[PDB]
Parts: structure tokens; C-alpha cells; sequence
RNA sequence: GUGCUCGCUUCGGCAGCACAUAUACUAAAAUUGGAACGAUACAGAGAAGAUUAGCAUGGCCCCUGCGCAAGGAUGACACGCUCGUGAAGCGUU
């Protein structure tokens, strides 16, 4: 069930990274990919992803509403 | 000769079918669209046989095509007979 | 090693002087990790009927090409965002 979780993981992490690398400037896949993560009980991971959003693009209001 | 101005062709093709297997398929796709429209008009009274035919249970009445329970749509006199 | 000594002095050699001063990924190896994409098998050719010409667009996708050319299936890949429920703040009672 490990194993079964981890390439389920893996295979979320693999969409998530190409809807990133297909449409960067779209948020709302940055915002999905942060709240699965955050879903999944990993804190410093979901903070690299809202870092790098908010390094993406830094002036919309949702990014940093939903990483405080 | 000009190679980019021939007829367009793919290798691997299998060809054009012929005219049963366009009969057929233009059967499917009639019935499809006769489905896609019964489902658009919410009608109750379309039925699909056991042997596989289209019945009218508001007319009792069975259809040898699509268009012969697309045209059944007299109706109305048999729906306010049988609504009592 | 070569050449010469106001040498020691035998005639061989010693001693001194002068010149000549720093190669190598050091392997004839032991190792180590990456693989053409051919055989079989999976496999199956864009555009709402069918047969189809294509040009792009994006980048942790490349190949052929001397290419700021042209090809590679258009090279391939690349869709679903108008009302209530609560919370916070503001002003009136
Ligand atoms: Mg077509
Ligand atoms: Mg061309
Ligand atoms: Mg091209
Ligand atoms: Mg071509
Ligand atoms: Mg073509
Ligand atoms: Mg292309
Ligand atoms: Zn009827």
C-alpha cells in the first residue's frame, strides 16, 4: 500500500509539474499543486511551491492571501 | 513531378469504405442523433426493444426507423388519451 | 660523457675545473556506467461524415541538415472556468 501510495504521489507530482511547465503563468495550478501538498501533510514542500509561485509572479493577491 | 501539389495520400491507409460500411455507419450516427435529440426533449415515451426497436409506450406503437419515431411527434391526442 | 691541467704522477687510473640540470593524462591494465534501436511483443496516422494541403504558437522533448534554409504524421506533446452558507472589519440603533 506503500508502494501503491508513492507512485500515486508520484504520478499527482508528474501532472502537476506538466500543468506548471505547459501554462506557467496560469496561478490556479500553483494553487492546486500548494493545497494537495498541504493536503498531504508536507509543509516545507507546499512553502517551496508557494515561493516559487510568488517568484513567478509576485503581485497577485490570492498567492500570498493563500500562503499565510 | 510536384510533390507538394499531388492529392493528399498517407501510407498505411486501408482505403475508402465501401458503400454497406457507409450505410452502416450513417445508420449508427442517425441513431446517434436521433438519441442525442430524445435526450435534448426529455421525452419518456421513446423505448428500446429486447429485439432492439424504437416503441412510442405513450402511442403503444413500435418504428422501423429513427425518423419514423422522429416524425411521431397523432401524439398528442394519444398523450392526453392515455394521461387519464 | 667530452675536453684540459704550472696536477698525483704513472703513462692505466685518481683528483680538480668547464659544458651538459628535471620526460610522462605517468598502463603493455584492473576497474567503473552508460547505451544504436534492430528481433519479438505492446502498439496504431490532427482538424465534430469520409479523404486530406498545411503554416505557426510554449519548452527540463528531440532527430536529419553547414544552416538566421528546409524537412522529420501539420516532427511529437501541449483544454475547462452567473447564488447561498459562514468568518473578519466598518457606520446606525
Ligand atoms: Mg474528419
Ligand atoms: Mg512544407
Ligand atoms: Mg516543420
Ligand atoms: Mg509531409
Ligand atoms: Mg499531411
Ligand atoms: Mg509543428
Ligand atoms: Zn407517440
Amino acid at each position: 500500500d506503500e508502494e501503491e501510495l508513492n507512485d500515486y504521489k508520484l504520478r499527482k507530482r508528474k501532472t502537476f509539474e506538466d500543468n506548471i511547465r505547459k501554462n506557467r503563468t496560469v496561478i490556479s495550478n500553483w494553487i492546486k499543486y500548494a493545497q494537495w501538498e498541504e493536503s498531504l501533510k508536507e509543509i516545507q514542500r507546499a512553502r517551496s511551491i508557494y515561493e516559487r509561485a510568488l517568484d513567478v509572479d509576485y503581485r497577485n493577491i490570492t498567492l500570498w492571501l493563500k500562503y499565510a | 513531378m510536384d510533390f507538394q501539389h499531388r492529392p493528399g495520400g498517407k501510407t498505411g491507409s486501408g482505403g475508402v469504405a465501401s458503400s454497406s460500411e457507409s450505410n452502416r455507419d450513417r445508420r449508427e450516427r442517425l441513431r446517434q442523433l436521433a438519441l442525442e435529440t430524445i435526450d435534448i426533449n426529455k421525452d419518456p415515451y421513446f423505448m428500446k426493444n429486447h429485439l432492439g426497436s424504437y416503441e412510442c409506450k405513450l402511442c403503444l406503437t413500435l418504428h422501423n426507423n429513427e425518423g419514423s419515431y422522429l416524425a411521431h411527434t397523432k401524439h398528442q391526442t394519444n398523450l392526453a388519451r392515455r394521461a387519464a
